[PDB]
């Protein structure tokens, strides 16, 4: 089969520049006789399905906006995106189809750039219903920062924690650009018992200070 | 007189080959033009290789073929390994094919455009050669009459084609490969219808008085059956496709059910008893190389014995033909061919490098006949080309033959060289000996 | 040595040894009879070969279309004696056929200065057609003449008194045969009242003269339905066509139109043929002549070309000259009109060197469909092997098999031939011999692993493989 | 419109077959091939095969051939992808897709994802529990409320605030797996002056087990 290579893998970017994706094929997906070059492009942007933009080459697809080009010939192939939007965070990836079955390119992380921003961050005690089952879990919320570098250290009556906890990420939010982050400490009952402040604190590089958020029971 | 000679020669020569090759020689050559050539390439090869042959055949003068020329060239080992070679590979093959083209021939009108069904060529193959090992068994009074009319045949067939050839001009090319691996399996084919000279040409000289008349007998018979050779092809190649002649394993009988209407009762029946007269004539002539291996010494004692109330011999034969009717393992007629093919050329080398290593050795020794050394200077090499080329064009069988070949030490240590003493091993010897004359009725020949 | 004669005369005591050699002289005769008993079951019950049907002269492989000899030759060598000298490209063609666009003498939309028996002298005397005619019987053409009668007019049966006209054919075909032509086109039968019943009229003269002469006739035509009336009180009638000439100009629609066909005829006899007139170059694209000239040597029937097509000739290339007529371009002189637009490569002398080349593919296949009796008149059964792919199998009884794969899809295939649905008596090998390709860079004699194979766009295959019991 | 739509989610124990289905509306169905596509976690997208509804003819890419099996019923517009023999490895998400033209590759329309997962583990209904900030809650002006879903199994969750209608401010964290069992969270802020005054509800649900849940957030 052709094998695409693509690259960068990630291309982050600030809003309004203009930006490159290169696919790379293994094979020229020029067909002689007919003088066009058989390469698309789709964007999947984070929870939904691919979506066509581009193919052969360069034609756009109907409800694809003008500011994506495709370029290239032979096996340089170029996606670029004129003056890049907040909507536009995504994989990207080039399929060829001069054959059946067709093959695609592991894709382009396109990320977006903006000005740093500290989280806001939240704590919520454990829910009044959960303390039935024996365990607990408390819960530490960090919204709308930039970048994606943070770090998160839980004190339970001032000592500190690293058992048992449990961090996830957004992928950046399409209309701000910002992250948020998900932090959990699970406990049994007898656990949660047995401590009275619980605290989570936050280190981003938009300050010296950690963020502090706590609560007694 | 001269003439009769000639007649004697070129019925002796002409064989059933003719009726497989063309096939072989077409397939390997590629065109009509070149399978021509090829057959007149072989004539003037059988030229000087009979020429050569009308020498060993007047200086040596010893019976029963080349084993008893080995015995003065090389005794000893080299002289078993022609003798097993000649009874294991070269009398077997040459059966199994005659045999064969017997049985497609006999088979094909029932198969007019599919091929024959090869499991059925193959029994119909064995019918033959065992129906003429038990009329060879039974009475050489009978199996002599059985050779003396088929010779008939044979020409009735391979004129008949000529002259139908010629009617079809009277109403009336490239060479497309050339490789010097497939031109070699070309001659391989086109050889083995020459391939009488080396076993019986000396028969002429006690007909035939001076010793100056057996190569003009050789010289002018040659010729006469290059011609007749040349122009079957030219009768077929004028009435055929070669995409016919290509996917037929009986190519006369393609060209008889074109002309004759008649085509059943004429081209199968013709051919086919021809070839019964040829698996017949090596079955008859078989014996002489038996009774010779064994009174020299290399061969077992109770393959000498004759039945005494018919005088027949019985277990030369029952060897002969058991040997033949293995070669039904074998896969494709023309792989048998180049398998003979190989053997076959290669003990004539051993004969004429030893025909000019003896002209060293020992001169001036009394010869009738002494050829020009510029003809094998050329025939030795045209022997080694040929062998040389199908090392490696043709692998498989050669290998093989070989393991026959290497499997012939052992049997030359223990049967002949080491003469191991053990009492046990010699009574156990006697007591196989005499269970086989007991269980076939078989006693030794006059001393 | 041994045991003697003096011993072992006496050795044989009749309870053991003779009584013994009784028995095994009985089982070898039994054992014998037994292997003539299998064999002659083995000849029993083994399958008989299926009996050649005979064929017709026009069977064996392609007609071959001269619609002007003018145009065939460059001027003032444009007459029969002219044609005369060319046979021996045709005989190259391995065409087995000819067809001279009408050479009777018609002056133009004239019903009574018309004739069909006379020729027009421009193209020689009937001297000169005797002689051509006696040359191509002698090198194996057959040649057909072509007697539509105004065929320098607009409406080639004229607008009037169709059965005079009617009645000019009926006697022009029994001079002509005494002649000794082996058959007659006519076209434009569209343009001809009561058509089906003078096609039968004239049929009936030609085969009532002998069984080995054809009447083609041809008709403007693309529907099938049409098609098929003009065949069905006709049935041993060729009759070009303009219904694969439809063919959607990316193949896409052929796969179709052919087995259609086929079906709808009932595997009868066919010519194919992309018209009753027009070259090849005329409809398709040029990606796809290969392509075509692969398809249409190996369907069944008898395959039709126009002057040219073995060349991929082009009425556009060279501008100016008329789509009815393009000059034959034998070599860089042959148009000299405009000189220097000939390129070397459009040209007979150009490609015949050149084994990459259209006329090298068209001589090639020419071949094939007039030896091998799997194309010359066996069975054919398509199948789905692949998205684009119309794929079949060419066979008869037990020679050798065919299976022609021509990916008339832009896209190739990358995953090779994996077919649903084979009939039992004619399923795919595991491997099969590269005959040819319709593209360079293939190693041609090699097997080829049909479940790893690789078409480009547009690459026609033609597989050759041994049959199985 | 052209719209391609397929079942969310896929549980399948390792070794068993699994038909995962793509009902078309909008077009003519037999004029147009369907494909098949997956997507490997982090790996790229892949391609299966496709088939013809006309008359079910099917091609597939070597890494699936015998491994997949297309069909096809024209009496529902479906096109149903059998797959057979599955490791976790082939743990993936499932997209049927269709053609522009009839049967070349290139994919303007794709179903919304089958995600087909591979364990032994067994289906597990999620367990919800709101969260309330608490102490010093109304001391700002906006205010942030969470919904924990833990120990649920497979993968796919969705949580929506007030049926859809705060579409405005949601942030949901990817799930973690624990001990063969999922845990997620979910997030909205509103104004301060909205939620003591009003409801509020994570609608959890879950397509592989069927539960629809709406826990209201209210204060300690
Ligand atoms: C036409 O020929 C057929 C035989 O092929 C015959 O039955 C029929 O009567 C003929 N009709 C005429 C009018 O010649
Ligand atoms: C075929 O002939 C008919 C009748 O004259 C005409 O109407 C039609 O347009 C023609 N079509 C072509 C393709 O020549
Ligand atoms: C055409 O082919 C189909 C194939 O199943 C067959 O059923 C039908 O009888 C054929 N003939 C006609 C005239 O449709
Ligand atoms: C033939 O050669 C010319 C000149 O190099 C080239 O432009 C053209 O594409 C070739 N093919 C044909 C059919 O003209």
């Amino acid at each position: 089969d052709i094998v695409l290579t693509q690259s960068p893998s990630s291309l982050a970017m600030s809003v309004g520049q203009k930006v490159t994706m290169n696919c790379k094929s293994s094979q020229s997906l020029l067909n002689n006789n007919n003088q066009k070059n058989y390469l698309a492009w789709y964007q999947q942007k984070p929870g939904q399905s691919p979506k066509l933009l581009v193919y052969f080459t360069s034609t756009r697809e109907s409800g694809v906006p003008d500011r994506f080009i495709g370029s290239g010939s032979g096996t340089d192939f170029t996606l670029t995106i004129s003056s890049v939007q907040a909507e536009d965070l995504a994989l990207y990836y080039c399929q060829q189809h001069y054959t059946i079955p067709p093959t695609f390119g592991g894709g382009t992380k396109l990320e977006i750039k903006r000005a740093d921003a500290a989280p806001t961050v939240s704590i919520f005690p454990p829910s009044s219903e959960q303390l039935t089952s024996g365990g607990a879990s408390v819960v530490c919320f960090l919204n709308n920062f930039y970048p994606k570098d943070i770090n998160v250290k839980w004190k339970i009556d001032g000592s500190e924690r690293q058992n048992g906890v449990l961090n996830s990420w957004t992928d950046q939010d399409s209309k701000d650009s910002t992250y948020s982050m998900s932090s959990t400490l699970t406990l049994t009952k007898d656990e949660y018992e047995r401590h009275n402040s619980y605290t989570c604190e936050a280190t981003h590089k938009t300050s010296t200070s950690p963020i502090v958020k706590s609560f007694n029971r | 007189t001269l003439l009769n000679g000639v007649a004697i020669i070129v019925g002796t020569i002409i064989g059933s080959g003719i009726f497989v090759t063309p096939t072989g020689v077409l397939k390997e050559a590629g065109s009509p033009g070149l399978a021509l050539v090829v057959w007149a390439a072989c004539g003037v090869f059988s030229i000087v290789g009979a020429l050569c042959y009308a020498e060993l055949g007047t200086t040596i003068s010893k019976s029963g073929g080349d084993y008893a020329y080995m015995l003065e060239v090389y005794g000893s080992l080299p002289a078993f390994l022609k003798l097993w070679i000649e009874l294991l590979i070269i009398r077997p093959s040459s059966q199994y094919i005659v045999a064969l083209v017997f049985a497609t021939y006999l088979l094909k009108p029932l198969f007019p455009t599919c091929p024959v069904p090869e499991e059925a060529a193959k029994l119909v193959a064995c019918l033959c050669v065992l129906l003429l090992t038990a009329v060879n068994c039974y009475s050489v009074k009978a199996a002599t009459r059985v050779q003396d009319a088929f010779a008939a045949a044979k020409l009735l067939a391979l004129a008949l084609i000529i002259l139908l050839g010629f009617v079809q001009i009277g109403k009336g090319f490239e060479g497309t490969k050339l490789d010097v691996g497939n031109i070699v399996l070309a001659l391989y084919s086109g050889l083995f219808a020459y391939g009488g000279w080396n076993y019986l040409n000396f028969v002429t000289e006690e007909m035939i008085n001076p010793y100056r008349n057996l190569p003009l007998a050789i010289i002018i018979s040659l010729p006469i059956v290059t011609l007749v050779y040349v122009l079957t092809n030219l009768a077929y190649f004028t009435t055929l496709s070669t995409e016919q002649m290509l996917s037929s394993e009986a190519v006369a009988v393609d060209f008889g059910n074109y002309h004759l209407g008649v085509m059943s009762w004429i081209i199968p029946v013709f051919v086919g008893l021809s070839c019964f007269g040829s698996v017949n004539g090596s079955l008859f002539t078989s014996s002489r190389l038996f009774f010779v291996g064994s009174r020299e010494g290399h061969l077992p004692s109770i393959l000498s014995m004759i039945h005494p109330q018919l005088l027949t011999p019985v277990p030369s034969l029952v060897f002969t033909c058991v040997m033949t009717l293995l070669y039904a393992f074998s896969k494709d007629i023309f792989s048998v061919i180049n398998f003979f093919s190989f053997f076959n050329w290669l003990c004539v080398a051993l004969a004429i490098i030893g025909m000019i290593w003896l002209r060293h050795r020992k001169p001036e020794l009394e010869r009738p006949i002494k050829v020009n050394l510029a003809l094998p200077v050329f025939f030795i090499l045209a022997c080694l080309f040929l062998i040389a080329v199908s090392f490696w064009k043709t692998p498989v069988e050669c290998g093989i033959g070989f393991t026959i070949i290497l499997s012939g030490l052992p049997v030359y240590f223990f049967g002949v060289w080491w003469k191991n003493k053990p009492k046990w091993l010699l009574q156990g010897i006697f007591s196989t000996t005499v269970l086989c004359q007991k269980l076939m009725q078989v006693v030794p020949q006059e001393t | 040595t041994g045991l003697s004669k003096e011993e072992l005369l006496k050795v044989a005591g009749s309870p053991g040894w003779v009584r013994t050699r009784w028995a095994l002289l009985l089982l070898f005769w039994l054992g014998w009879l037994g292997m003539l008993a299998g064999a002659v079951v083995i000849i029993v019950r083994a399958p008989r070969c299926r009996e050649l049907p005979a064929q017709k002269w026009w069977h064996t492989g392609a007609l071959y279309r001269i619609g002007d000899l003018q145009a065939f030759q460059g001027h003032g060598a444009g007459n029969l004696a002219g044609l005369k000298g060319r046979l021996d490209y045709l005989s190259s063609l391995k065409v087995k056929g000819l067809v001279l666009g009408p050479i009777h003498k018609n002056q133009k939309d004239d019903v009574a200065q018309t004739d069909l028996l006379q020729i027009d002298p421009n193209f020689g005397s009937k001297e000169d057609f005797d002689s051509l005619l006696q040359s191509a019987k002698k090198k194996s053409i057959r040649v057909i003449l072509d007697l539509t009668p105004n065929y320098r007019g607009e409406n080639s049966w004229f607008s009037t008194q169709v059965d005079t006209v009617a009645t000019k054919v009926k006697d022009a075909l029994e001079f002509w045969l005494q002649a000794g032509v082996d058959g007659f086109q006519v076209r434009d039968i569209e343009n001809l009242k009561d058509a089906s019943s003078f096609l039968a009229e004239w049929q009936n003269i030609t085969k009532g003269f002998s069984e080995d002469r054809l009447l083609i006739a041809g008709t403007n035509s693309s529907d099938l339905q049409q098609i098929l009336s003009l065949l069905e009180s006709n049935k041993d009638l060729l009759l070009t066509s303009s219904y694969l000439s439809d063919s959607g100009s990316t193949g896409e629609h052929t796969k179709s139109l052919v087995t259609q066909y086929l079906n709808a005829t009932g595997n009868r006899w066919c010519s194919w043929s992309l018209s009753q007139a027009r070259l090849l170059t005329s409809f398709l694209p040029a990606q796809l002549l290969r392509l075509y000239q692969l398809m249409l040597f190996t369907l069944p029937g008898t395959p039709v070309f126009s002057y040219g097509d073995e060349i991929g000739l082009d009425a556009a290339a060279l501008p100016g000259q008329p789509m009815e007529a393009p000059v034959m371009l034998w070599d860089e002189s042959s148009f000299p009109d405009i000189p220097g637009a000939v390129s070397a490569n459009m040209t007979v002398k150009g490609q015949s060197e050149d084994p990459g080349s259209l006329l090298s593919l068209f001589r090639r296949l020419s071949d094939q469909r007039s030896k091998e009796r799997s194309l010359l008149h066996g069975d054919f059964h398509a199948f789905s092997a692949g998205p684009g792919l119309f794929s079949y199998i060419r066979h008869w009884d037990q020679n050798e098999r065919f299976l022609v794969v021509l990916n008339f899809g832009d896209v190739g295939l990358s995953a090779g031939l994996q077919a649903s649905d084979l009939p039992a008596s004619a399923s795919l090998p595991a491997k099969a011999d590269l005959l040819l390709s319709t593209q360079p860079g293939r190693e041609e004699g090699s097997p080829l692993e049909l479940e790893r194979l690789k078409l480009e766009p547009h690459e026609g295959l033609l597989l050759r493989f041994p049959y199985a019991a | 419109e052209v719209q391609l739509q397929q079942s969310g989610a896929e549980l399948v124990k390792p070794g068993a077959s699994v038909n995962l289905s793509c009902k078309a509306s909008g077009y003519t169905f037999t004029n147009y091939w369907m494909h098949w596509v997956r997507l490997r976690p982090g790996q790229g997208l892949e391609w299966i095969g496709e088939i013809d509804p006309s008359d079910s003819y099917s091609y597939y890419s070597q890494n699936f051939k015998g491994k997949a099996t297309l069909t096809v019923d024209q009496s529902s517009n479906t096109a149903y992808l059998q797959l057979t023999s599955l490791t976790s490895e082939d743990s993936a998400v499932y997209y049927c897709a269709r053609g522009r033209q009839t049967y070349y590759p290139w994919f303007p329309y794709w179903g919304q994802g089958t995600l087909v997962t591979v364990s032994a583990a067994k289906t597990t209904p999620p367990s919800d529990y709101p969260l309330a900030p608490g102490s010093a809650a109304q001391t700002n002006s906006m205010v942030t409320l969470g919904c924990l879903v833990k120990g649920y199994f497979p993968e796919p969750v969705t949580v929506t605030w007030n049926s859809g209608s705060l579409s405005s401010g949601v942030h949901t964290f990817p799930a973690v797996l624990q001990s063969d069992l999922y845990t997620l969270s979910s997030s909205v802020t509103v104004p301060s002056s909205t939620w003591p005054s009003e409801t509020v509800t994570c609608n959890v649900a879950h397509p592989a087990s069927s539960t629809k849940v709406d826990k209201k957030i209210v204060p300690r």
